[PDB]
Formats: structure tokens, C-alpha cells, sequence
């Protein structure tokens, strides 16, 4: 008789694009590639995605927290990666802030990219080592905390000293104060008002002028006095005065110069972020939702094959790889 | 050859018309090569080793615009790689084929003695009747060719 | 007889590299790199490359085309590519500008690197929503369109109001005024003369306070009165005085505001631009000429292999891509 | 072993000298196997999909320092694994000439017949002259071992 | 089979028990072409062609982040692919060592005549005694069949 | 009998993991990884590696050279790599420098960055060019010359003219003025003094504007009159007054501008550039050290084998690879 070694036949079923075969036919072939099907934001199973800053403390906005907001000081999660909700984040609570007018409308963008969010104790640069020597910090009237009792922002301090008038102006050094594997993020900035306001507390009636120099590079502000953009994102109904903030950050072994005249605001706290961790844009977290993978144009996703054939973004998890056609891989043997 | 059930197999054509068995080992090893291969391509999705700290949004318009092409370099490169790894694989995979034939076509070089005539497509005649009890041993590695009248090999003393 | 299946010899003409053969001596190979020659600039087969940006509108340059010169507002064609034939591209109509104490010298290489640059008709501010409320847009003079006439920049307004004299600073916010994936490019700038002029325009001798934060960051400027640079880039025979300029870009979803004194010149018009394309340096198109590839080193180029082996570049177009050595592919038997 | 036309081929030497012919079937299909993996690198130079905003020149020197960096590393990333393919792909056209012979070397094995002895080099002895029209026939696939006078693989029917 | 000195041989097993000699070329072409693939590894610590100028330390951190990043992105690429290499590399390293045996056994094909029972699994039964002497001249390529009585391959003159 | 061909068998000792065999159990194998351990900073074998800047020139530091100090004027030796050993360069010499007050405290780290350090002979602008036209540039007094003879910097002139007083503010265009491959540093700046000093030299009491505008953006200052930081870095006891400094960078075929009133220091000399080499953070050489590698983590390293296992950082010269997992190549028959 003839005994026959080989393969079976069948009928093909998928078509194989090889380096020198051309397209071959097989019988069976596995698909790699899946196109994605949007799904709600939610968490990753192998941790938290940070979404609000502080999810435990209502009322307050993520601008609120970051801002070290008397009745925000609140507790922040840990968590693996983040959502960037908000392009434009906004105050609510205490003395207005111009953070259009400055780098300070993004700081709640900044602490979120971070896995461990750590409120430093203690003031970036005290109290007592200002020139103007008996400085205290002030209540505002327009913070209250909890009680109704007027308070201030722990991360910026209104200060004034034991005379008032112009001055050639004061300057003052700030060094990293967090760990070595931790970056520091500091606020300060000027108190504007009109220049009647201005000279009652301060004794001045022109603009004053406010330096800084950081890695950074420089920055210098001289607020005008008075005119004011409309009140808003505040809890106060009548301000007459605005504040103009700068946000610092400084790393390890890193210094910074801040030259100030009268007006100045300094910094009352600081934060230290340690672990940076992926961001994404997106709708905030809805509530029981898991996922394997967030995407920027799909939400959360599921990963039944490596690669997809969709609309290409930044993605966070366990996420298939973007490729631009489908492909086949043989799982059987070449048609007859 | 084969599809009793299984990719890879035997088969016995004659005065009994044509009888077909098949060699699950080998078929098993083809689809745990496959597998394997499959599992080398899972990893190419895997490699950001390092966290470094991210570019935000809402900045310079050129800082912004190089991140972007960071991360769109890497992903046009990561494709095609993942393109021309897909091709590569289907090479190999299909040539195996020939691989997994070549080496049955040594086991019945073995297995049906000496007098058996190779006819160079991995196809040997014997002068015997081969109806399904013999391909299950040829599957089985049983197959004896004295058990069928047929010349075995010469043994190695003299 | 003795009947053999092999492959025949023949004298070798190239070594091959391989991985574990060493290099094996082959009767054929086939040179996968070239030597570029250098050709003139032109087109790429595939579409145009812009060059200048209004090639129809004779006797103006790009910076007159970019600031919507009276005399300069043609059509700007599609384009798939560009060349940066001007570092420092020049202004020759219109009211003087120092465009060399800004960041404006660089606004016709920022128009060209998209393939849709658009005009968007209409004010990015409108005049009646300043401060001062009867607005207008006064004609330079220095600025003729046509038959003569007295006009004034399609993207830059002199603006005047009712009163005259030293004030507080006015602050207006831009918002993004264009489609979903367009950029929006503005010009606002500031008016400087002599003391005597500024007083006799505004009611000002001192220099005035400009303002603007946009998402590259603050910019601050406080030009300085009479000493102004020698007369150049411009029509006028006689100027007194001199325009600085700050150019601004947004993005979907972005704001700027723009602080200002006395002085101030207001956005008018604004630039649309759609989808990025490449851009490389080089010489003005030959007309006529047509390559596969614009090089920055050689300029049109033929690809005959993919590879080539010369200076390495940008490169625009089907373009073979560098390597550093020959390379050479097996297109035969291994030589006897 | 060929060029009469074509690089791959058979030949017959014996009393009448060395005659040769040549398979321009197979010579073709390691042409095209050659021409296919050529075009296979082609499409390395075809890797960028994605069109970002563009960095101007004439800005802040270290952005555009950033930006060189980026395509001078892409450049070198590229130049490199040009190298690596080149030289893989000319080990596998080598081993492409092994693969091809072995073929034409079974094609012989099954046409000249069960009685031919096979020397391992992919040369056969067979008792008869072969002069040009036998090798006319071996390429063309219509040899005939009975006609020669020659032996052929006994039928599986028995 | 082998090591005797080498690993790549031969042996003989039979009435004299079983005696080995070892082929010290088919082992150096083995260690050579490990050798060349080791080499091929070790330009991928070399792909840096270009130098521009460095972005320095104490800078803006959005600048210094990108330019970590670059090298971040670059470092896991380059382990992504070394790792990918070795695991390659090693598979045909282990398909050769199959090659080699394949090339002995069509050494031992030829030389051992038409008369030799070829097993299919590389072993050969000759009706002689073949003790250490016979593998020498197996070893060195001078094994002639009519030295031990054997049929050698018949001429092509006829 | 029977003659066989194979392969041997033998004990197996290493495990290799393959992409489709799994972990194949073999006879031998090479390790392709090696732990790194920390050696000495050193040579590279290859050449040069820069550390100090002038290492022939003793009592002075990397700043002092940088900034052409009357006794540091030394050699600076060409090489292939550099170790940044300083963070925040110090000077030692001269007039004290607000250094933390702009971005001059990085410039002996910008130096260093290149293969070649050129001092280019004559003055980035010439003193016959300036407004005030019998402009001299004036001993300091601070700045003592070997033979305690009083000097100034070689890089920044102490300006004066013929007049005093208040100015509107001189504008003047600096220019590339080194060869085609070779970027040009700059360094200019400002006296600032007490306001009876600043009016007893220049004639005012009040801050004076300096601006430049640079391919790096625009810079402004205006520095305070007095309430100077305490003295240090400098060689004088006793100096009353700071210099404010700024650093420009230009290439080939760029320009930037510098607008100033009083008390403007003027560049005086500048530093040509050449080939960029790498460099990293890192001790300074030990004496007589020589390595393969300079490693961020580890000094100098060997490289026995293409590849490590350790801490990831940034490395210099004929450096390993780093790798994830320990990597094993066959170099033996597979294990029976
Ligand atoms: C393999 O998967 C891909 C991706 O899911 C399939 O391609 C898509 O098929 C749907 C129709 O079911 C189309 O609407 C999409 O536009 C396709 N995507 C692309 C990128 O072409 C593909 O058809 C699948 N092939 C097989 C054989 O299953
Ligand atoms: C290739 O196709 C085979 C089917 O012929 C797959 O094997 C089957 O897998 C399913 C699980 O999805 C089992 O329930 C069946 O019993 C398997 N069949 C056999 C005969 O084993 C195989 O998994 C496919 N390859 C891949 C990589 O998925
Ligand atoms: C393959 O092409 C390359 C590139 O054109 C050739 O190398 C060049 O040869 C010219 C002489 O004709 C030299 O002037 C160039 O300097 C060479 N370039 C390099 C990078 O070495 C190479 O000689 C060609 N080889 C063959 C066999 O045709
Ligand atoms: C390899 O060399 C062969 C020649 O032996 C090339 O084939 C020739 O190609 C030209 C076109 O350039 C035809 O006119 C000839 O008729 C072809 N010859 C044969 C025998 O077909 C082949 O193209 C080369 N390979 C590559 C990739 O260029
Ligand atoms: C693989 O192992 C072999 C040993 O079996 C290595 O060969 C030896 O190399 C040393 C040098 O280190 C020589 O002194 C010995 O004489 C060699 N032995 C033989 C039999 O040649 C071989 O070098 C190893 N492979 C690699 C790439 O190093
Ligand atoms: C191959 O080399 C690697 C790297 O040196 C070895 O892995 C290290 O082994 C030491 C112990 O000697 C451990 O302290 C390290 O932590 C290991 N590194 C890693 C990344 O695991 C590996 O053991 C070596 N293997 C062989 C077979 O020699």
C-alpha cells in the first residue's frame, strides 16, 4: 500500500500577508486587532484613578483644594494614574484670585500628575525671618472656616509688619524643603486693591513692584490698582481688592529669589509630590465603573486582543497598542 | 493527510480506497508553537518600564507640541514594528508546516523498515495491506514491520 | 549516469555582509543606497509646496501678507509642504514696527507651516466692548490702499477713545475664535512716539504698561519714548514714531488677557490655521521644477533606491531615509 | 548545476561528458522570493503616519534642541535597524539556495525512480545515458523511469 | 554522539559495544556562528551616531521632563528590543544545532555507499565491524566502502 | 553495525527562555548581563573628560573663568565628555554677582556642554558704537589684575560716558560673530548701587529699565536701589553696590536686542562654542582614574559583557546597555 505524511486539507477561510508568500490562504487565523467601543471613565482593577482631588470633601472645588482652602484641608487618595476633567479649574471659596492674569489657574493639573499628594507642615519661609520684623498674617473676612470664625489660605500668607509706606523693596530666598525624591510647589503672590485701600493698609498708592526667579526663569508683575476684572469665583459679595498669584515649583538641591515691595503675599505652605503617574483628558469617574484601560477618545476599555484599529490617543492601563490595519495571524494550515 | 480530527496526520491509500488517521502529538506541538508565538507579540504592548514626570496641558504651545510628537513617534514606530513582526510570524508559521511534515515523513522512514520505497513526497509503498489498524500504530509509534511479513532493519552485531 | 539538482557557478562581483556567514562573495547584488545629487527647490509631485505665502499678490513680502497689509490681501494657496527661505522675513508697507523687540519676526514662518491659513473675518475683540466706549480705528497714513487712500493694518487697530489723559489700565479677555481644530494667531501691540506726540494723542508723557498672559506664558512690556531705532522696514518716509508688537497663539478651549495703558493697539483680525504640515529650509522653488523629496542639504531629489548614504537632513516628500554605510542585497548564488 | 539560462538547474555527467539544463521555475521563484523581501524594506522609509505642528526655528534654543534631538535619535534608531534587516534578509536569501536545491533534489527522487541510489549531494546513478532530452524531461517535469529501461515505484495496489 | 573532544560526532554501536569520535569542524562552525551571532549583538550598544548639543540641568522642568523623557522612551525600547534579540537569537542557535545534524547525516549518506540502511534518524547499519578506526576515517572524510567489503556507488560511465 | 551522527549529551547547567521552546535547559550558556560596580570618575580611555574648566589655573573656580576673571584668563583644554560637579557654580573673584537673580549661575555648565571653549578677542559691541559717544569702560577696583593693578572683568564693561542724568534709553544690536558652527555666549548686565551712589555715577536715584530680546524670548529688570543681599562670593570686603547679570545665547545668522538706560555693564568679550560632547552629573576626577564608562549611578565602569542589570541612569563612552532581566545565550548542545 502507499502510507502517506502530510497535512490535511480544507477550505480557507482567512487570507495571510507574509514577507515573501504574498497572501496566503489558511483555513482558520486569529484577528490581533479589535476596533474599541467607548465606555464610561471609571477605575483601572489595579488601582485608583485620583479623578477629584479630594472626593470626601464636598463643597469644595479641586482649585479649592490645591489652594489649601480653610474648610478644604481634607484628606487625597493615592492613586495610579488621573483624569484631567477640568481644563480651566475654578475657585469657589475665599478673596478672589486672577488666575487668568498668571501660571496659577493649572496647579490642581499639577498636583493631580502625581501618585502621592503630601500638605508639608509648616511655612515655606517663616515668619520671623522677614525684614519688617513683628509680621503676622492676617484674617481675611472673606475665609471663614467651618465655625464662621475668619481665617486665611494655609498655603498663602497676607502679611503685613510694624510700618507702612514705599520701600526699596525686600528679598528673600526659598530652598526645598521636602524629600529628596519629592518636588516642592509653592504659592505666593500681591495684594491689589485701590490705591486708597492700598494706602490705608500699606501706605502706598502706586503699583508696587514684585520679582521672582526660579529654574523657572523670571517673573515680574506690577498689579495695577483698581479696575478690577467683575468679582467672581469667590465666596465674597464685595471684594473692592483681587489677588495676583504665582506658582513656583523647585526641586531637589534647587533655590529660589523672591524680591517683593509692599503688598506682598508670601507663602504659608507648600506642597510635596512625590511618584509622578499617568494623566489622561476626560469625563470624571462614573461611579462603579472598572475598566482595563482609560483612553483619551474611548473611556474606559476592555483589552480581548493586543492591538486595535481606531482613533488614535494617549492611553493608561492595560491598554492594546494603536496599529493601522488589521492583522491576521495563522492559527491552521495553508489552504488547498 | 490528517483532519480525522487534527491538523497533522497519516493516511493509507489503496485497494481499500484511501483510510486517514492523524497524529495529535505533533498537531498539539503546531498549535502550542503557534500559541507561543502569539505570546511573544502580547509583550510588545508592554514596554513603558519607566514613569517619568508628565508635560501638562494648558502650557507653551512648543512644549506641548513636543510631547505630542514624542508620544507619536513612538506610536508610529511601535505599529510598524507590530506590522512587520505579524508578517515575520505568518512566515514562520507557515513554514513550520513543512518542518512538522519533514519530521513525519523521518518517522515513517523508521518505522516501515528498509524495503519500504521512498518516493521523495513523503510517501513510502509497502508490500502489505495497510487498513486503519495500521495507521493507528504508524499514530501510535507500534508499528512493527515483522508483524506484517515485511523486512526489518539489519541489527547492528555481526 | 550520474543526473545532479544544484545551483550553477559563476565569477563573484560583490561581498555580502550577513549575520553569521561573514561576507560572502556573490556573482550579483543589488545597491540598496545612493549618493543624492543636489537639484533645485520645487514642487513634490504630489502637491504644492507654499514658498511664499501669497505667490499671486505682487510687491509684498510674507510679514505684509501675515499682518494683513492694505495692499497685501490675496489668496493664499493650499499647500502639503513649505520652505523657510527667510530667518529674519521683512516688512515693507506700512507703519514701521520693530519686529526684532518681539516675538513677531517669526509670524510668516508660523503661517506657513500649516497647510490652511485662513482669515477670519471679524474683530477677535470688538470695539464696542473697551472700556472707553466711542472706539475707533484711526487710518495710519503710512498705510495707502490702492488709490491712495489712508488705511490701516487688517489685524492691528489704532485704537482712540474719548478721553485723554493717564489711567488705571483696562484689561480685556480673548477667547478662541475659530473652528474645533484650528489655531487662532493674533497681533496686538502698542503705539510709541515722542513725549510731545504721546501727549499730544493720548495725554501721556511717560511710557505706559502692556500686560498680556496667554498659555505661553506673561509677557510684559513698557516701551520707551522718542530714541527710536533708524527708520526701516516700511513705506513711510517720516514715522516720529515706532509700533511693538506681540504676536499670541490659542488653542480650542484656551484664553488670554491683555492688560493695558494708554498706547494701546488692539487686535482687528486673526489668523485660522488648520492642518500642520512639514516645513524645511532652503532656497525660493525653481518654477518649474518638480522632485520626489525636498532635502535641506540637497534640494529636489529622486529616490532610485531607499537608502542613500550622504549628510543627513530634514526631508519633505518620498524620501529615502539615511543610513550610515552600503548597503548591499544578495540577488544570485554564492560565487565558487 | 545550470545556467543554460536561469541559476538554478540540473546536469548529467558520464561517457558522454557533462550536459546541463536548467529550472527557470524554481530559478523564478527564488527571484521573486528575493524581490519580495527587497520590498519589504521599502516600506521602512514610508514609518511616519502622523503629521504634528511642527517646531519653528529661530526659538528658544533649548526647544529646539529638543526637537533636533528627537529626530536625530528617530534618525539613528532607523539607521540602525536598516543595518540589522540588510544583513538578515542576505542570511536568509543564502539559506534560500539550501531550501531550493533540497527541493529539486526530492523532484529527483521521486521521477528517476525507485532503483536510482541516492549519493546525498543531491546527485543520482542511473543505468542508462542521459543525454540533453533527459534532462529536457526532468525539468519539465515528464520523466519516465520505463523509459529508460528503468524501474518505477511499485503500485500501492496489492 | 561526540564528545569525545567537540560536541558534534559520530559513533558505533555493536558487537564491540558502543566507541565515539568527535567532528572538531561541524563543533567550530557551530561555535563560530554562536560567536557571530554574539557579535551581531553587540552593536546595539552602539546606535548613538549623532551628537547635538545637550539640553543642561537646572532649567525649566517642563524641558528638562522632555528631555528625560527621550531618553527614557529610547532606554525601554532598546531592552524591549535586546531582550527580543536574545530570545531569537537563542531559537536558532538551538534550530542549528538540528542543521548540523542533518549536514552529518548526509556526510555519512554518501560516504557509507549505497548499501547502508538509512534508519531516518541519522544511524546507518553496515554490514562490517566499524571500531574507533572506521570513525576516524568517518571523522576525516576518508571512509572508502570497499575497504570493509562493501558496495561503493556505481559509476557514471555506462 | 550501526553508525550514527548527532550531538552529545551532558549535565545541563543553564536555562534559556526561547519564543517558541520555552525554557530550554542547555550545557553552557554566556551571561550577557553583569551588576555594575560604583568605581572613581576618570578618563574614558578616549580622550579628555573636562571636570574642571581650567584645571591649570589655580585659586579659581569654574565661574570665575567662565567670566573672564583678570587672573583666571587661562587654558581650556579641549574634551570628548564632561562632569557636571557643580549644581550652583560659585565665584570667588570680583565684584559681587546677583547670580541667583537671573540666569547666569548655570553658565560655566553651558560651557562645559561643548568640545571646544573659545575666547574670542574684541568686544561683542564696540565702545566707539554707543550713544553716549566718548564711552569708556572703567576699573573696578574689586577686580585686581596679579600685580594688584585695579581690572575689570574681560567680559562685561563697566560703562560710562560723557553725560549724567536721566535718559529716555539707548537701543543698541548685537549680531553672530563667531564662525558658521559655533554658538556665541554673551554676558551683559546692570550696576545697581544705593541711590546716593547710583546719582553720584550716573546721575539717577531711582530703578532704571533694562529689556533684551533674544531667540530664548525677552527678558526685563529693573533692579532695586539698595537693601542688597548680603556680600558674598566675591573678593571684596566692603562693595556697596551688586551687578545684575543676563546670559545670551546666538547662532548662526540670529541677532538680539538690548534696550537700556543708566547703569547698563556692557558685553565686553565672549565665548565661542564649538562641537557639543555629553555630559553628566557626577565627583570630580580622581587623580590617575581611568574607566570605559562614565556611568550617573555608577563611576567609572567596565564593560565585560553588552549589557547590565542595575540602576538606570545617563551614561557616557563605551557604555553597556541597560536591560531589564539577566540575559543567557546558548553556547552549548541542548541538555538531554
Ligand atoms: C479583524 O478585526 C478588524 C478590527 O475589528 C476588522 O476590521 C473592521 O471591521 C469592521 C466591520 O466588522 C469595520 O467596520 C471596521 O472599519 C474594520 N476596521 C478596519 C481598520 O478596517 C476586520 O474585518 C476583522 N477581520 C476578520 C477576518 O475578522
Ligand atoms: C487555534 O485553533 C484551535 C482550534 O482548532 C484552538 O484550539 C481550541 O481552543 C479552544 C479554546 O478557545 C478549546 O476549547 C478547544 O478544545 C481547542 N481545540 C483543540 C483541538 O485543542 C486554538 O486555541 C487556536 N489557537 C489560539 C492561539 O487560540
Ligand atoms: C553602492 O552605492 C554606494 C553609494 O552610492 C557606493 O558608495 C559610494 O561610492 C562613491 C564612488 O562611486 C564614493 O564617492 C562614495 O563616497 C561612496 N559612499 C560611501 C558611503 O562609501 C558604493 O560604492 C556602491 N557599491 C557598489 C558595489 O555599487
Ligand atoms: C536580479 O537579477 C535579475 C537578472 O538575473 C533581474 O531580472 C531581470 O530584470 C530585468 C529588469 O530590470 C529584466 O529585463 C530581465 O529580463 C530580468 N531577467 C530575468 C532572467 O528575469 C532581477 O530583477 C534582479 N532582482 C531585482 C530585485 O532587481
Ligand atoms: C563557548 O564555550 C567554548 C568552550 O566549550 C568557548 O571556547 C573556548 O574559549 C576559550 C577562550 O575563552 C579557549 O581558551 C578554549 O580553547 C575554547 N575551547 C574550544 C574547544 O575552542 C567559546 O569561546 C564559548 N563561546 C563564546 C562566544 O565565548
Ligand atoms: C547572570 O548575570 C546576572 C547579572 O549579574 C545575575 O543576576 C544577578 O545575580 C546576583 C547574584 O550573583 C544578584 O545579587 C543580582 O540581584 C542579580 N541580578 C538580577 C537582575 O537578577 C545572574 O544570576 C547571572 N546568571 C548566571 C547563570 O550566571
Amino acid at each position: 500500500d502507499k502510507i502517506c505524511a502530510g497535512v490535511a486539507s480544507g477550505k480557507g477561510t482567512h487570507r495571510v500577508e507574509t514577507i515573501t508568500k504574498g497572501e496566503v490562504l489558511v483555513t482558520n487565523a486569529i484577528n490581533m486587532t479589535h476596533t474599541p467601543t467607548s465606555g464610561p471613565f471609571g477605575d483601572l482593577k489595579t488601582g485608583n484613578v485620583r479623578d477629584k482631588l479630594c472626593p470626601t470633601c464636598t463643597g469644595c472645588t479641586d482649585m479649592d483644594v490645591a489652594l489649601m482652602t480653610p474648610t478644604c484641608n481634607g484628606v487625597i487618595p493615592e492613586a495610579i494614574a488621573a483624569i484631567q476633567h477640568e481644563n480651566r479649574p475654578l475657585q469657589s471659596k475665599c478673596n478672589p484670585i486672577l488666575h487668568d492674569l498668571g501660571n496659577t489657574r493649572q496647579l490642581p493639573n499639577l498636583l493631580r500628575k502625581y501618585k502621592k499628594i503630601r500638605k508639608s507642615s509648616g511655612i515655606a519661609f517663616p515668619l520671623a525671618s522677614y525684614a519688617d520684623q513683628p509680621v503676622i498674617s492676617n484674617p481675611s473676612g472673606n475665609c471663614r472656616d467651618g465655625n464662621g470664625v475668619e481665617s486665611e489660605f494655609g498655603s498663602l500668607l497676607w502679611l503685613t509688619g510694624n510700618t507702612k509706606g514705599a520701600i526699596t523693596g525686600e528679598t528673600i530666598t526659598i530652598t526645598h524643603q521636602c524629600n529628596n525624591d519629592e518636588v516642592m510647589v509653592l504659592v505666593w503672590g500681591a495684594w491689589a486693591d485701590l490705591s486708597a485701600t492700598m494706602n490705608t493698609i500699606y501706605g502706598v498708592t502706586t503699583p508696587q513692584t514684585y520679582v521672582s526667579n526660579f529654574p523657572s526663569g523670571r517673573f515680574s508683575m506690577s498689579p495695577f490698582l483698581g479696575n478690577f476684572p467683575a468679582l467672581a469665583e469667590t465666596e465674597a459679595t464685595t471684594a473692592t481688592g483681587r489677588i495676583y498669584l504665582r506658582m513656583e515649583v523647585l526641586e531637589s538641591g534647587q533655590r529660589g529669589t523672591i524680591q517683593y515691595q509692599r503688598g506682598f503675599m508670601g507663602p504659608g505652605k507648600f506642597w510635596c509630590l512625590s511618584e509622578p503617574i499617568p494623566v489622561v483628558k476626560g469625563a470624571v469617574k462614573t461611579n462603579g465603573a472598572v475598566s482595563d484601560c482609560l483612553h483619551e477618545v474611548y473611556g474606559g476599555i476592555s483589552k480581548p486582543t493586543p492591538f486595535y484599529t481606531g482613533n488614535r490617543g494617549k492611553s493608561v492601563g492595560n491598554c492594546p497598542k494603536w496599529v493601522r490595519k488589521p492583522l491576521l495571524v495563522v492559527n491552521g494550515t495553508k489552504a488547498r | 493527510d490528517g483532519m480525522i480530527a487534527g491538523w497533522h496526520g497519516y493516511s493509507s491509500t489503496g485497494d481499500h480506497g484511501t483510510k486517514v488517521a492523524a497524529d495529535l502529538v505533533s498537531t498539539q506541538k503546531a498549535m502550542d508553537a503557534i500559541t507561543a508565538r502569539i505570546n511573544n507579540m502580547n509583550k510588545m504592548t508592554e514596554r513603558a518600564f519607566s514613569v517619568t514626570d508628565s508635560t501638562m496641558q494648558e502650557i507653551q504651545k512648543e512644549i506641548k507640541d513636543l510631547d505630542k510628537k514624542i508620544d507619536d513617534v513612538r506610536a508610529d514606530e511601535t505599529a510598524a514594528q507590530i506590522e512587520m513582526i505579524v508578517l515575520l510570524e505568518n512566515e514562520n508559521i507557515i513554514n513550520a508546516e513543512d518542518e512538522h511534515v519533514h519530521a513525519l515523513k523521518q518517522k515513517l522512514t523508521k518505522m516501515l523498515g528498509p524495503s519500504a520505497q521512498d518516493m521523495g513526497d513523503g510517501c513510502f509503498i509497502v508490500d502489505h495491506q495497510c487498513k486503519e489498524d495500521c495507521l493507528r500504530e504508524i499514530v501510535s509509534g507500534n508499528y512493527t514491520p515483522s508483524k506484517y511479513g515485511m523486512d526489518e532493519f539489519k541489527s547492528p552485531i555481526i
